[PDB]
C-alpha cells in the first residue's frame, strides 16, 4: 500500500458531507478513538 | 454596409451620450443582468464607468457639454461591458431553459 | 446622546423622506412638479374646505 | 412630441363641435394616439438599439 | 440532563378520541380536523 | 452489462431458521474479510419507566466479560485477530457485530454467542460502567442534534415508550441493579427474537452449522403521535437547532418508497457543500443564497407501525423563522405542484443512497440484520428499483398530501429559538390557502 | 414569455387547473348569491321559493 | 475480471476493474497538494480542492451542479498532503456524463475573478469546521513543525491567505501540477477501452512531469499551541522511512505493535502497549496511541496522546518509555505476530469498500506507478521480522524530535525534557 | 427567494403592525377596547360618510 491510510483513525480526519461538490482532506493517524470513554 | 455605417455614425452622433464623454454601456438600463455584469466587472473598468458616469451627471447638473474635441468618438468607443452581460444573459437563458424541463 | 432628526420616530420618518433623502443631482425643473401636485393637493384641500364652510 | 402635439390636437377638437372636419381629424388623432404609444414606440427603440449595435 | 426530561401530562386537556397512547391518532386526526373546520366554516356562513 | 443487469447479479441473500427461532442470514461475496453480527429485536421501546436504561446498560457492559472469558481476555482474543468489534443500540434494536478475516469466521461467532448468552454481570464492572454510563449522559448533553432529535421522540410520542430515550434518564442509571439487567436480558435476548446476519467471505453452509453450534443452547403496542413542542431556549448557544416532523408509516408501509423521493426531493445542504446557489433543491438554493442555515436535513425514521417524517436544520438567531417558512413551503409545493423532472432527480437520488450504502461487509451486514428484523426478509435492490420506478409526480403528490397537507407537527427547538414561530403559525403553514 | 412555455408549466398548469375551477366556482356562487342575480336562482330548487 | 492497468505513452496511468456492481466509480488522482506549494501560493490547493463546481469551458457551474444532481451522482475531492483525488461516483448508466464533468474539472478549469472572490469564504468556513475537532490543529503544527519545506505546507489556507488566492495562481497550480504523468484515472464498474478512449480525449493536451517541489528536509521543531483547552493533544514523532521502503512496513508493524486504534468499542484497548503503560500511573481520562505518516520521500513515526492538562506530562513520558523499552528489545514474537494480523486485517477492511480499494489503487498508480496485489501486500507485512521493529523502535528513540501540544500546557513537556 | 409579507414595503408596515408585532400574551380583555376605537372611527366614517350623501 502507498496511502496515508495507514490507521482507521486519523486519515479522513476532517471530511465534510455534501453533494455534487464534497472536498475532504486526510492527515494521518491522529487518536481521538476510544477517547470518548471518559469524559 | 457603408450606408448602413454611415447612418450608425450618424445615429451615433445624435444619440448624444457622447457630448457629455460616456460610451455607450454606460446608457445602458441597469436591470438584474446589467448589474450583475457591473458587478463582474474588473476594478479598473468599474472605476472608469463610474467616473464617467459622475461626469456625465455633473455636466447635465450644469446643462453644460464637454468640449467638442473631448466627446468619445464613434471608432473608438469600446463595448466594454458587452462581453460580461453576454455571458450573464447567457447564464440566466441556461437556467430558465433548465426551469422548462 | 443622539440627534432628535435621526433617532425620534417621526423624525426620522421625515428626516428620512425630506431631509436626508439621497437625491440625484442632475434632475431638472421637469422634478418640480411632483412637488408641485402636493402643493396643490394641499391648496386644493385648503381652499376646499373653505368653501364647505358656506356651501 | 407627435404624441405630445397629438394630445393637444384631442383637446382643441374636444374643445370643438362635432361637425365634417372634426369627425375625422379626432379619428385620426385617437387612431395616431393609440398607434404611437403601442406600435410605433417599440419599434423605434428597436430600430435605434440594432443603430447601438445592441 | 436531557434524558431526565419527560413531556408532563396532558390528559387532562387531551380530547376524549386521543386519550389513550396505545391506540394511533391517524384514524382520529379527520374526525378532530372536521369538527375544529366545522366550528369555522359555520362561524364563516354566518358572517 | 446495465443497471439493470447489474442489479439481477447481486448476490441473494441465504436465509434459514434454527429450530429455536434463530434466523441465520447470509451473503457471500467472495472476499477476503466478512462481517458477522448479532441482531436482536430489542431496545428502549420494549422499556418500562422502571428500567428506561437496561438496553444502553447491558448493551454497555456487554464486552466487559462474560461466564467464559472473563474480564479483558474476551478483548485480547479479538484484538489478537484483528477483527473490530462493535455494538450499538437504537430506539428499537440493539447489534453487536465483528469485522473479521473469513478465515476467522468460526471463533468471531463463537464470540458472539459467548457475548449475547454468557454475559457475566460482574458488580464492580456494573458499578464502572454505571459511572461511565453517567459521564456519557453529560457529555451527551453537548451533542445539540441527538439532544433535538431526542427532544422530537419525547414530544412526539408522549406517554409512549417511543418517549423515552435509549440511554434512559440518570436516576434510572443509578437505580439499575444486576437483577435488573439479568431480568431484561432474560427476556429480551431470546433465540425467535435475535438474527445472526453475515456478508462478505461467509458461506451460508458454515455460518449455519457455526449457529447450530453454539446459539443452539439458546431460550426457545401501537405508539401514539402527537403534535406538540418542546421549546428549550438558551440564548448562550451560538445557534439554533429545530427538528419538525410529522406522524410518517412503518417500515412494512409501500409509502415509505415514494416519501423518501420526497426527501429526496427536498434534499440536504450544509455550509460547507459547495454546490452553493446552484442547488437542485430550491430549498438548499435559497438556504445557500440567503446564508439562511448552517445545515438543514430531512430525515423518515421509521418504526414498527409508525414513524417521524421531516427535517431537522441549524439556523442562526434571526434566520429560524425564515427557513421554517421555506421549509414548510417545500413540503406543501411537493403536496400540491410536483412535477416529473424533480421526481425523477430524487428517485435518481434514492437510487443512489440504496446502491451506495450498502458498499461494504459491516453496510451489507446490517441491512441484511435490520430488514430482517423490521420487513422479516432481505429486499433485493431489483425490487427497491422497481418500487422506485413505480413512483411518479402523482404518487408523489398524493403521498405527501396524506403525510404533510395539514397535519399536526412535533417540534423540537434548542438554543435561542426565540424567533420559532409559534405553534399555531406553523400549523397554520401546514397547509395553504391558494390550495 | 418563452421563459414559461415548457413542459414544465404544462404540468404545473395540469396540477393547479382543478384549483383553479374550484376558486372560479366559488366565485361564481359568491356572485350569484351577493348579487342576487334570480336569473340563476330561479333553477336553484329551494332559494327559488324566495322572489 | 480483475484489474485493468495500464500505461499511456505520456506518462498518463489508467486502471479499471469490471466487478460488476450496481454503482460505478471513477477517481483522477494528481501528485499535486500542499507539497507542491511555496510560500508564494500557500493556500491554492486549498482553494483548488474547494473549486470542484466553478466554470469550466466545457460546462458552466449551474450545468455542473444540475447534472450531476440530475442522475444522483456525487463529485468528492480528497486532497492529501501529497495527492489530490477527484471522483464521481453514480449509477452504472449515467457514469459516462459525470465522466465529461469530471474531466472538465480538472483538465480545462476556468477561475472567473467573480467566482473564485465568491468562493474565497469557503476556505475560511471549511476550515474552522475542519479545526472543529482539536486533531487536525495538532497535526498541522506537527507537520510544519517535523518538516522545513514541502510536507511543512498544511492541508488548508492560512488565515491571511483566504482572501488573497487569486484566479492567475490556480491556474500556474493547475498548468504546472495537472499533469498526464502526475495522473492517474481509475474506475470501477467502467469498461477498460471507454476509461482509454475519455482519457485520450481529455488528459492529453498537458505534457507529463509538470513542476516538481523539493525534497522535504527534516526539521526537528517544536510549535506548542496554548489554547486553554481542558484536554491536551501532543504528538511526538522522529523522521521515519518513506513509504514502499521495507522500513516503512517495519513501523507500520510497530505501530500496531503500540495500537494504532480500539478494536472493541469502550474497550480498554489491552493488546494496546501504550495504552496499559500509560495506565498504570495514570488513572485519568486519556487516550494514547502510534502516529505513522508515510510520505513519498519521508515519514513520521511517534505518539499521540489526549490527556488531561495537568496530567499530560506524565502521559508523554510513559508512552516514551514504553517506545524506549520496546526499543531496547522487550518485545515478544507473538506480540509481533498479533500486529501482523492486526495490520493484515486493518489493510484488507480498508480496501474492502468502493472508497478504499479506489483510494488504494489511486495511491499505488500515483507512487509506484504499478498495481500490487493484496497478496504480495500480505506478504510483505508478514516479511518484518522482530529485528526489524526493534530497530524502527531505535530510530525513532535515537532520532530528533518534532512535538506539537494544544491545550492548557503548563505543565506539557518540550521537546528537549523528552 | 424571500417572504413578500417581510419583505414588500406595504407589506412590511402590515406584518409588522398586526401580523408579526410581538404582543404580551397575558393582556387582557381590557386591551380589547383599542382596536374596537378604531372599529368605531372606521364605522364613523363609513355610516357617517353615507349620511352626507343625502345631509
Ligand atoms: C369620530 C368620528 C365621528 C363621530 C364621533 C361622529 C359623531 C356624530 C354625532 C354624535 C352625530 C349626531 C347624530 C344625531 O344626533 O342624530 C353625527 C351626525 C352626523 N355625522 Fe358624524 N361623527 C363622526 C364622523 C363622521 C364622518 C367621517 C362623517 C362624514 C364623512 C360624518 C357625517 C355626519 C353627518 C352628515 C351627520 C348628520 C346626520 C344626522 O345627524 O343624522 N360624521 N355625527
Amino acid at each position: 500500500r502507498h496511502v496515508v491510510c495507514r490507521f482507521p483513525l486519523g486519515p479522513f480526519c476532517a471530511g465534510v458531507v455534501g453533494h455534487a461538490a464534497l472536498p475532504a482532506t486526510s492527515e494521518s493517524p491522529v487518536l481521538d478513538a476510544k477517547r470518548s470513554f471518559l469524559c | 454596409s457603408k450606408w448602413l455605417e454611415g447612418i450608425r455614425k450618424w445615429y451615433y452622433n445624435a444619440a448624444g451620450f457622447n457630448k457629455l464623454g460616456l460610451m455607450r454601456d454606460d446608457t445602458i438600463y441597469e436591470d438584474d443582468d446589467v448589474k450583475e455584469a457591473i458587478r463582474r466587472l474588473p476594478e479598473n473598468l468599474y472605476n472608469d464607468r463610474v467616473f464617467r458616469i459622475k461626469r456625465a451627471l455633473d455636466l447635465t447638473m450644469r446643462q453644460q457639454i464637454l468640449p467638442k474635441e473631448q466627446w468619445t468618438k464613434y471608432e473608438e468607443d469600446k463595448f466594454y461591458l458587452e462581453p460580461y452581460l453576454k455571458e450573464v444573459i447567457r447564464e440566466r437563458k441556461e437556467r430558465e431553459e433548465w426551469a422548462k424541463k | 446622546m443622539t440627534n432628535i432628526r435621526k433617532s425620534h420616530p417621526l423624525m426620522k420618518i421625515i428626516n428620512n423622506a425630506f431631509i436626508d433623502l439621497p437625491a440625484p443631482s442632475n434632475i431638472s425643473s421637469w422634478w418640480n412638479f411632483g412637488s408641485l401636485l402636493g402643493i396643490c393637493l394641499i391648496l386644493q384641500i385648503l381652499t376646499g374646505l373653505f368653501l364647505a364652510m358656506h356651501y | 412630441w407627435m404624441l405630445v402635439a397629438d394630445l393637444i390636437t384631442l383637446t382643441w377638437i374636444g374643445g370643438q363641435p362635432v361637425e365634417h372636419p372634426f369627425i375625422i381629424i379626432g379619428q385620426l388623432a385617437s387612431i395616431l394616439y393609440f398607434l404611437i404609444i403601442l406600435v410605433l414606440m417599440p419599434i423605434t427603440s428597436i430600430i435605434e438599439n440594432n443603430l447601438l449595435k445592441w | 440532563s436531557h434524558t431526565d426530561i419527560r413531556v408532563p401530562d396532558f390528559s387532562d386537556y387531551r380530547r376524549a378520541e386521543v386519550l389513550d397512547s396505545t391506540k394511533s391518532s391517524k384514524e382520529s386526526s379527520d374526525a378532530r380536523k372536521g369538527f375544529s373546520y366545522l366550528i369555522t366554516a359555520t362561524t364563516t356562513v354566518g358572517v | 452489462a446495465t443497471y439493470a443487469q447489474a442489479l439481477q447479479s447481486v448476490p441473494e441473500t441465504q436465509v434459514s431458521q434454527l429450530d429455536n427461532g434463530l434466523r441465520v442470514a447470509s451473503e457471500q461475496s467472495s472476499q477476503p474479510t466478512c462481517t458477522v453480527g448479532v441482531w436482536i429485536d430489542a431496545g428502549s421501546r420494549y422499556e418500562n419507566e422502571k428500567n428506561n436504561g437496561a438496553g444502553y446498560f447491558v448493551e454497555h457492559l456487554a464486552f466487559k466479560g462474560t461466564k467464559n472469558r472473563p474480564g479483558s481476555a474476551l478483548e485480547k482474543e479479538v484484538e489478537s485477530m484483528g477483527a473490530h468489534l462493535n455494538a450499538y443500540s437504537t430506539r428499537e434494536h440493539t447489534a453487536y457485530y465483528i469485522k473479521a478475516l473469513s478465515k476467522d469466521l468460526p471463533k468471531a461467532v463463537e464470540l458472539l454467542a459467548d457475548i449475547v448468552q454468557n454475559c457475566s454481570l460482574e458488580d464492580s464492572q456494573i458499578e464502572k460502567e454505571r459511572d461511565v454510563i453517567l459521564q456519557e449522559l453529560q457529555e451527551n448533553d453537548s451533542s445539540m442534534r441527538d439532544v433535538v432529535f431526542d427532544y422530537l421522540h419525547a414530544t412526539a410520542f408522549q406517554g409512549t415508550p417511543l418517549a423515552q430515550s435509549v440511554e434512559g434518564p440518570s436516576e434510572n442509571v443509578r437505580k439499575l441493579s444486576r437483577a435488573d439487567l439479568t431480568e431484561y436480558v432474560s427476556q429480551h435476548y431470546k433465540a425467535p427474537r435475535m438474527v445472526l446476519a453475515a456478508a462478505g467471505g461467509v458461506e451460508h453452509r458454515q455460518l449455519l452449522d457455526l449457529a447450530q453450534k453454539h446459539f443452539s443452547s439458546l431460550s426457545g403496542t401501537p405508539c401514539r403521535f402527537t403534535g406538540s413542542e418542546i421549546r428549550h431556549r438558551d440564548d448562550a448557544l451560538p445557534l439554533a437547532h429545530v427538528a419538525i416532523a410529522v406522524e410518517g408509516p412503518g417500515w412494512a408501509n409501500p409509502d415509505n418508497v415514494p416519501l423518501q423521493v420526497a426527501n429526496a426531493i427536498i434534499g440536504h445542504y450544509d455550509s460547507t457543500y459547495g454546490g452553493g446557489t446552484h442547488m437542485s433543491s430550491t430549498l438548499a438554493s435559497v438556504a445557500a443564497t440567503r446564508k439562511l442555515c448552517q445545515s438543514f436535513q430531512t430525515f423518515n425514521i421509521c418504526y414498527a407501525e409508525t414513524g417521524l417524517l421531516g427535517a431537522h436544520f441549524v439556523c442562526d438567531n434571526m434566520s429560524i423563522d425564515d427557513m421554517m417558512f421555506f421549509l414548510q413551503g417545500q413540503w406543501m409545493r411537493l403536496c400540491t405542484s410536483a412535477t416529473e423532472s424533480e421526481v425523477v432527480r430524487g428517485k435518481n437520488i434514492l437510487r443512489n443512497a440504496l446502491v451506495s450504502h450498502l458498499d461494504g461487509t459491516t453496510p451489507v451486514c446490517e441491512d441484511i440484520g435490520r430488514s430482517l428484523l423490521t420487513y422479516g426478509r432481505r429486499i433485493p435492490l431489483a425490487e427497491w428499483e422497481s418500487r422506485i420506478a413505480e413512483v411518479d409526480a402523482s404518487v408523489v403528490r398524493e403521498v405527501c398530501s396524506k403525510y404533510f397537507y395539514d397535519q399536526c407537527p412535533a417540534v423540537a427547538g434548542l438554543g435561542p429559538i426565540e424567533q420559532l414561530p409559534d405553534y399555531n403559525r406553523i400549523r397554520s403553514g401546514m397547509f395553504w390557502l391558494r390550495f | 414569455l418563452s421563459r414559461f412555455l415548457g413542459p414544465r408549466y404544462r404540468e404545473l398548469a395540469r396540477n393547479w387547473i382543478p384549483t383553479a375551477s374550484m376558486w372560479g366556482a366559488v366565485g361564481a356562487v359568491g356572485l350569484v348569491w351577493a348579487t342576487d342575480w334570480r336569473l340563476i336562482l330561479d333553477w336553484v330548487p329551494y332559494i327559488n321559493g324566495k322572489f | 475480471q480483475d484489474l485493468e492497468f495500464t500505461r499511456l505513452p505520456n506518462g498518463l496511468v489508467i486502471a479499471s476493474l469490471e466487478n460488476y456492481a450496481p454503482a460505478s466509480r471513477i477517481g483522477l488522482f494528481i501528485k499535486a497538494g500542499s507539497r507542491y506549494e511555496d510560500s508564494n501560493n500557500l493556500g491554492t490547493s486549498h482553494l483548488l480542492r474547494l473549486a470542484s463546481s466553478l466554470t469550466t469551458k466545457g460546462a458552466s457551474s449551474f450545468k455542473i451542479t444540475r447534472g450531476i444532481e440530475a442522475v444522483g451522482g456525487k463529485l468528492s475531492v480528497t486532497s492529501t498532503r501529497e495527492s489530490m483525488a477527484y471522483t464521481v461516483e453514480c449509477l452504472r448508466d449515467d457514469i459516462e456524463i459525470l465522466m465529461e464533468f469530471l474531466l472538465n474539472v480538472t483538465a480545462a478549469p476556468e477561475f472567473r475573478r467573480w467566482e473564485v472572490a465568491a468562493l474565497q469564504s469557503q476556505l475560511r468556513i471549511d476550515k474552522a469546521v475542519a479545526f472543529q475537532n482539536p486533531q487536525a490543529q495538532v497535526l498541522e503544527n506537527l507537520h510544519a513543525a517535523a518538516y522545513r519545506n514541502a510536507l511543512a505546507n498544511s492541508l488548508y489556507c492560512p488565515d491571511y491567505r483566504i482572501g488573497k488566492v487569486t484566479p492567475d495562481q490556480l491556474h500556474y497550480y493547475v498548468q504546472n501540477h495537472f499533469t498526464s504523468a502526475r495522473m492517474a484515472l481509475i474506475g470501477l464498474g467502467v469498461s477498460h477501452p471507454v476509461l482509454k478512449q475519455v482519457a485520450e480525449r481529455f488528459l492529453n493536451m498537458r505534457g507529463g512531469l509538470g513542476l516538481s517541489g523539493a525534497k522535504a528536509k527534516y526539521r526537528g521543531g517544536e510549535i506548542r499551541d496554548q489554547n486553554g483547552d481542558s484536554l491536551v493533544h501532543a504528538a511526538l514523532v522522529a523522521e521515519s522511512a518513506a513509504t514502499g521502503s521495507a522500513e516503512a512496513n517495519a513501523f507500520s508493524v510497530l505501530q500496531h505493535v503500540l495500537g494504532a486504534g480500539p478494536h472493541v468499542k469502550r474497550g480498554s484497548n489491552a493488546t494496546s502497549s501504550l495504552y496499559q503503560a500509560v495506565a498504570k500511573g495514570v488513572h485519568q481520562p486519556f487516550d494514547v496511541s502510534a502516529f505513522n505518516a508515510s510520505y513519498s520521500d519521508s515519514g513520521l513515526f511517534g505518539i499521540y496522546t489526549i490527556s488531561q492538562a495537568a496530567s499530560a506530562g506524565d502521559v508523554i513520558k510513559s508512552a516514551y518509555d514504553q517506545v524506549k523499552t520496546i526499543a531496547q528489545g522487550n518485545l515478544s514474537n507473538t506480540d509481533v505476530q498479533a500486529a501482523k494480523n492486526k495490520l493484515k486485517a486493518g489493510y484488507l477492511m480498508s480496501v474492502e469498500s468502493s472508497e478504499g480499494f479506489l483510494d488504494e489503487v489511486g495511491s499505488q498508480a500515483l507512487v509506484a506507478g504499478s498495481y500490487v496485489q493484496p497478496s504480495t501486500v500480505l506478504q510483505q507485512i508478514d516479511s518484518v521480522a522482530d529485528a526489524d521493529v526493534i530497530n524502527a523502535a531505535k530510530k525513532f528513540v535515537s532520532g530528533r524530535k518534532s512535538m506539537a501540544a494544544s491545550g492548557n500546557l503548563g505543565h506539557t513537556p518540550f521537546v528537549d525534557e523528552l
